[PDB]
């Protein structure tokens, strides 16, 4: 319960880069840059596609699946940068890789922020 | 589990929030206003202004207005001086008021980029570097108005007794006032007596603005006043912000929005450091003075953080200031101002903070 | 005095470096950083708008940027270009239209190249599907996509031909794209299975030979590509690791993290003790000099914290950048020599290049 | 004198925000941006207007007429950053103003860098 439910926690956390659902993070957090975790900054547009992975949380002992989207078409944050890497892989596991820009298809593809949406239990 | 979603609003009252507007002098292209709340240091978004962005908020606080220059391929190809209409609470564009080219590019003087007491209209200052007065139509959403009886003069200072009145500093050393219709064309204009010698004292631009008079600094640690309690303003100073002991060690004023005027008591809060002489005029505050205007006298003094500008929120009797990159929060219900809290970074390079109006 | 413009670089072509300065806190306004890395002088600059990439012609005369522009930066149209750019002026001569996919994303090298011959520039697009463009220089035109390379990422040109690539696949394999005189696919070859792209995932960044490529993996194996003959001919593994090395966990980590210098056969990787998962993008505790045909390490000397490098195998050279400042080596011997260290060449640099001298 | 020719002076001086012409400059100095102290860094454009000013010359005890003239057209140089105010004044003496982008009138206003003109004595 808790551990899935960032806006509950304590905002250090979540706002810190060890926060669990955090494993493959390159970029300002969003939850530092006026949004929460699953909500874009005001005037900032989710991507619709993005990096993804799995992270465990270590309080339940799971495995989750994790959408890494950005927020868009504001200039950077600056805010809470972290660069995780957890199970990330290059540009030939295109959907595992995060040294891309996951605005890229988006009307505006400048990039904000990015965070980390819980999909659900890893896949089994 | 969890969708990403966007269309949210700030998630702090209006009355919190205040505006941190950050040249990003190293990447100027880049500048952008941060938005905070100032109870808590919160960050709570921001808008992307491009080249040295200007910003006000709306006096009826429902929207940001900005003040930018792009071009086709930033440094190079054609040139748009823009105003921009953006949503104070969504933070999103909404409409781009196309300027001549020639709006002015400087430092984030409070008085470069303003507005009617009324908010009907956007007043701004160009340069040329032959300078007028912009006026911006925000219903229209259209420029109606260039103001070249202003040439040689510089900034605005709103009348807040008066609608559509506004107040220029000339090359002359006295004032221009421009009063707008209801059309934001000149209606009529005045010119004041000289206040100060451009030369011999020259005044900082920054006004200590009350309801029906204004007051500003020198160089020297003079004070003028005008007031505008009138249809013709009337001039008058010096007065010394100094004593004989603070002469000694040669205090003087310094810093860029460096003053301001709690208007319930008269107190003017000013930017002040010791060992003053030629080019020192933008050194950062060893100290906040607390000028009781009516006895022209001093009441109190405070460390001041090396600051360089503030700003006042009357109704809930707060001063910021503004170092560059931090932000104080001072409580001045009482004569000696009281420290509440410091947000640190935020900003890289910014020497203008604002409340978000909530005086209607 | 006067101040002109039009001047040229002051420094000759042989002593230049371009630090492709991301400038991720202000992504908008990344740049080409120009040095001198004989003295660490400061040269010049190409702005690159919106998280560009660079490249040098491969005859030495212009400067290739990839970049992405908008109308109004964060609301408009999007216009991906190549620009060219004069090389000894530092100016803006010709933009060249890309279909609104080219790649974003971090400066690894094999994003944008070029064709051994330098007629064609060659460059990643993601839509996020994944295709490789082809511009001819002198016509200034996008010629059209190679979508064969549809799950693929990157390229690396051949340089025993005038007009081939590689580019590493999901297979584990290589797809060799053949170009004709006009730019387009003439033909293609798929290779057997290099690497286990589950079990041993190979970095992107080759140590390139004239007729062969390296690869390092996540694990601190090495993978080769031989393009000697008709068809690309692949091994591998083998360790770059000693009974001693892996008892403390050493593996590859970095951005541009290899190189070879072709002459010696002399593979340079930069290494971190403690690895695991996750640690493949950590700076360099280590830089091991690997001896390629005997397949032993030569050398190992500090890291510097080092991410990225670039070889000259004209002058037998290694600069290593870990973000902000650039290291520059004497190569030519099996244990490189430290020079210099030009510091802060760059606020968020993940490539450097020389320019080019020679090279036929 | 050596003291009004600065490509004969060492960098480290002419670089430094207390060389004495560099007495009311706001910016990046060019001859840190690859550039010299009367030339604009490649692919960067000078200004056709500028604030002005005098600076007092220790070295021959003279006072000279400074054009403070910009490079401009590029992104900003970041090296080099002075703020130094000898005489300057607002804007309503707007000639003798350094608050605002002496590349305001260019072809392209970005500012690049800004430099110190030597013009001749007071």
């Amino acid at each position: 319960h808790i551990s899935l439910n960032p806006d509950l926690a304590n905002e250090d956390e979540v706002n810190s880069c060890d926060y669990w659902r955090h494993c493959a993070v390159d970029g300002f957090l969003c939850s530092c840059c006026g949004g929460t975790t699953t909500t874009c900054p005001p005037g900032s547009t989710p991507s619709p596609i993005s990096w993804i992975g799995t992270c465990h949380n270590p309080h339940d002992g799971k495995d989750y699946l994790i959408s890494y989207h950005d927020c868009c078409g504001k200039t950077a944050c600056g805010r809470c940068q972290c660069n995780t890497q957890t199970r990330e892989r290059p540009g030939y596991e295109f959907f595992l890789h995060n040294d891309v820009n996951w605005c890229m298809a988006n009307e505006n593809s400048t990039f904000h922020c990015t965070t980390s949406v819980l999909v659900g239990l890893a896949k089994n | 589990r969890e969708v990403l979603t966007g269309g949210h609003s700030v998630s702090a009252p209006q009355e919190n929030r205040i505006y941190v507007m950050d040249s990003v002098f190293m990447h100027l292209t880049e500048s952008r206003v941060h938005v905070y709340d100032y109870t808590n240091g919160k960050f709570l978004g921001m808008v992307p202004t491009a080249f040295n962005g200007h910003v006000q908020v709306s006096n009826d606080g429902k929207k940001i207005y900005t003040m930018t220059t792009y071009h086709e391929r930033i440094t190079r190809g054609k040139r748009s001086d823009v105003v921009e209409v953006w949503d104070a609470d969504k933070l999103t564009f909404e409409k781009e008021i196309s300027l001549p080219p020639k709006r002015v590019q400087g430092l984030n003087y409070d008085g470069l980029f303003r507005q009617t007491t009324d908010g009907k209209f956007i007043v701004l200052q160009n340069a040329s570097p032959a300078t007028s007065i912009g006026i911006v139509d925000v219903a229209k959403g259209d420029y109606v108005e260039d103001v070249t009886a202003a040439a040689g003069c510089w900034s605005v200072i709103p009348q807040p007794n008066r609608p559509r009145s506004f107040m220029t500093i000339c090359g002359d050393g006295g004032l221009l006032t421009i009063n707008l219709g209801e059309d934001g064309k000149v209606a009529s204009q005045s010119r004041s007596k000289q206040m100060f010698s451009v030369a011999d004292d020259p005044i900082f631009i920054a006004p200590a603005l009350d309801k029906d008079k204004a007051h500003f600094v020198s160089y020297y640690g003079n004070v003028y006043s005008a007031d505008f309690s009138g249809d013709e303003v009337k001039v008058d100073g010096p007065w010394s912000l100094l004593n004989d002991e603070d002469k000694a060690k040669n205090w003087v004023p310094g810093g860029y929005n460096l003053v301001g005027l709690h208007r319930a008591s008269g107190r003017m809060y000013v930017f002040m450091h010791p060992d003053g002489k030629e080019g020192t005029h933008k050194f950062p505050a060893a100290e906040i003075w607390v000028m009781d205007t009516k006895t022209k006298q001093r009441v109190a003094r405070i460390p001041g953080r090396d600051a360089l500008s503030m700003t006042i929120d009357q109704q809930r009797n707060l001063m910021l200031t503004l170092d560059g990159g931090n932000v104080n929060v001072y409580d001045i219900s009482q004569p000696e101002p009281k420290l509440l809290r410091t947000i640190e970074g935020a900003a890289e390079a910014s020497l203008q903070v604002q409340f978000h109006p909530v005086g209607g």
